[PDB]
């Protein structure tokens, strides 16, 4: 799992997350990240959120095509 | 101070190598269900696929090399109490046509390791994914499409409180990549197979269990109205007629607790179940100790006189059959404290001394 | 098949090594702007975030490797036409204090290279970044602070079209880490020091330029009603007097295109300028060439009578002080056809055969 | 290109272009030679040129 | 340049012998010229990650 891609994909989860819901969750850190070969790759993502100046964890999970630029965010919560 | 740097060593094409810690490239995490039956995929995934979203010390090395000479070593650290068992087999096959079979037999040809969680702590085998060549690499066998494979060949005798999980570990050893051809020599000092023979269930209790295997090989394994194939097995169907030293494989796949002793022998398929004097015929006793779980046959040319067919009509009867069975009967009855079936693997791992006539026009069909 | 696997060897302590490739760790892009000024900072990070977000051979073995004996090479792959010319200096030092100074004096002591990309097409240089033992790690650098600082000395003596970048190249070698450590012996073989003597301007023209830089070292660099310090600085300032060879090492900051031909002698302050006999004293020529950058004046001690004061009074004038100072006089004038001032940057790298004399109560100031 | 599985020829700037005079930096590479040249079956082909 | 300018090219006779270039079919081969003109590069000054 090469940090950097994994650093930048959380970064898209928490902005997707943000897009999607309406809501304004400040990006700290990558805490845990599971790649699974799928028809492209699915990131299962552990991470640092600042919500309202208060630092939380959340899950996200993430589905990549490598071979088109399509991120998809299937999931987003608190864990 | 300054340096010519196109005079460095930056373009070291050097194979991975090291510790068994500085070649592991990938760890890969199996969910074996409480409850699993046989016949049933826990892991089907490409091979380049294990490595993504990976950060050991050769991961970056082993994506980067443009030539790797080592084989790929993998290792399952999986366990459960004597108590309970089961058989899991990882394979892996140079490739795959779209809705594919997973069973056992399809699968096991090739490269493969089989073992019995109940009574292996853990199980290694080393392998190389190009079949043909002395070298690989991560960018051959992402778009060869490399396809690993775990199976549960058979489900848990006794099942576990909870869900088990088996990590493999994906490394590169440093043993040199032999390749394993194919070709038509009518003689061949080692003709490798890795034929799934079949798995023989035999109920707990006092009846004569008596199980025939054809070596009739050849022609594949039935389904429906459909048959599957191994390449290996398709290659030995080519000949007509063979013959040679066939070296079996078998393999317990119950727990420990479930105890049975079996012989084994070469026989025609007129003699019927309740004819009590198959140790006239020369045999081989199997008990296998709570440990041990792993025991190879071997039948010389003396229990042959002439080659046999590779195929057989698939209407002939047993009555009317003149190649030869691998016979497995209980010399005892099955027993245990606990209920569940003697499971028992066979695998014809390879002829030695091949011999191979004619020519094989070919019958359309499976088994005799 | 089955193996111990307590007694693998995934204990494997050794040190990160191979080819330039397979050490490398991280690769860094540091941005000079266009229009860049002197004393300005390019990249300012920690030596451990160097290493986020990497993914090089050595990157997973350097941050789990518990002991690494080599040291830390990082290399610098930045040019630019020779018609310009400007000085970078990247340093290391072992921590930091809030609201830091980022002056070229403070930094550069400990270890640090200088060059000019005008001339060196590339520039390496080794270190270790634990300068009191043999050995360090990434857990170690990474909690201890240990902070890389790239500085810009003088600016573009010609602007580039657009913007430029220098990329560094972190690697491991493998050299002995061998420890710095200063100490309070009154006799020393080799007390090393990288002290910025100063940065020396010369404009383009015609008249007498005679530049002093004080060889009464010690009690820091001036600033406002403040002074700024390395800890060497501060160490030699431990003694009272003091002699020895002074080893300087004078390096180019303009372009090729600024010639200039600088004469350096020890004397004293009260010589004036337009005093046109500086020739009488010993002294050494400095012309550069195109490609040369960097060139080592040593002052043996023959040219020094009796020891003098690390630290002199503020106060004191060029009239009555007695210790002496290092010229710099341009031997003919500073030319060119492009625009831009001659500079030249000298830097006391150490001390031979070192003798401190007593003990320095102090005076509280910097320049005399 | 993301289904393309002969090998490439990276060229890829390590730095960055750079000068006090404006011009690309042009540069020209050429297949001089290829040494133990080792050729395989025979190519019915293909009628085009770049992939 | 501020003008024109001018290639001179002198023409003469060497002394080396004249070796002959022969292409053929033989499947594996020592050395094989090409001389083939892999591409010009060009790459714009700036900042940018240029690959080619």
């Amino acid at each position: 799992e090469n940090s950097l891609e994994i650093e930048e994909l959380a970064r898209f989860a928490v902005d997707e997350h943000n897009k999607k819901e309406n809501a304004l969750l400040e990006f700290v850190r990558v805490v845990k990240a599971k790649e699974q070969v799928v028809a492209g790759t699915m990131y299962y993502l552990t991470l640092e959120a600042k919500d309202g100046g208060k630092k939380k964890l959340y899950e996200a999970k993430v589905w990549v095509k490598p071979w088109e630029n399509f991120k998809e965010l299937q999931e987003f919560k608190p864990v | 101070m300054e340096q010519n740097l196109f005079a460095l060593s930056l373009d070291d094409t050097s194979s991975v190598r090291g510790s068994l810690l500085d070649t592991k490239f990938a760890q890969t995490r199996v969910l074996l269900s409480k409850a699993m039956a046989g016949g049933d995929v826990l892991l089907d995934e490409y091979l380049y696929d294990v490595v993504n979203g990976q950060d050991f010390r050769a991961t970056v090395a082993f994506l980067r090399t443009h030539v790797i000479t080592g084989k790929i070593k993998v290792t399952a650290t999986t366990n459960i109490s004597d108590n309970s068992g089961c058989c899991l087999m990882l394979a892996i096959n140079s490739g795959v046509r779209g809705k594919y079979s997973t069973d056992v037999y399809t699968i096991c040809s090739q490269d493969s390791m089989t073992w019995n969680p109940g009574c292996k702590k853990n199980f290694s085998f080393t392998f190389n994914p190009n079949p043909c060549g002395d070298s690989w690499s991560a960018e051959m066998i992402s778009r060869s499409r490399v396809r690993m494979t775990v199976i549960c060949v058979s489900g848990w005798t006794l099942s576990p409180t909870t869900d088990v999980i088996a990590k493999l570990d994906w490394s590169i050893v440093n043993e040199k990549c032999e390749p394993t051809i194919y070709h038509l020599a009518d003689c061949q000092n080692w003709l490798p197979l890795n034929r799934w023979m079949g798995k023989l269930t035999f109920p707990q209790g006092v009846t004569s269990e008596v199980r025939r295997m054809p070596l009739s090989i050849g022609g594949g394994a039935g389904a429906t109205q459909a048959f599957l194939a191994n390449m290996p097995n398709s290659w030995i169907s080519m000949w007509r007629y063979f013959r040679g030293e066939l070296h079996f494989e078998v393999t317990k796949m119950s727990s420990p607790y479930i105890k049975a002793t079996v012989t084994f022998l070469i026989a025609f398929g007129n003699l019927s179940d309740a004819f009590g004097f198959y140790e006239s015929f020369p045999h081989r006793i199997v008990q296998f100790a709570e440990v041990e779980e792993k025991c190879t046959l071997v039948f010389s040319q003396q229990e042959f006189v002439t080659a046999w067919s590779t195929q057989v009509n698939p209407r002939t009867t047993l009555e009317a059959d003149g190649c030869p069975y691998l016979y497995a009967i209980i010399h005892d009855s099955t027993t245990g404290t606990i209920s569940g079936d003697f499971n028992l693997g066979v695998k014809l791992v390879g002829i030695k001394d091949f011999c191979g006539i004619g020519s094989n026009p070919g019958i359309d069909g499976s088994r005799l």
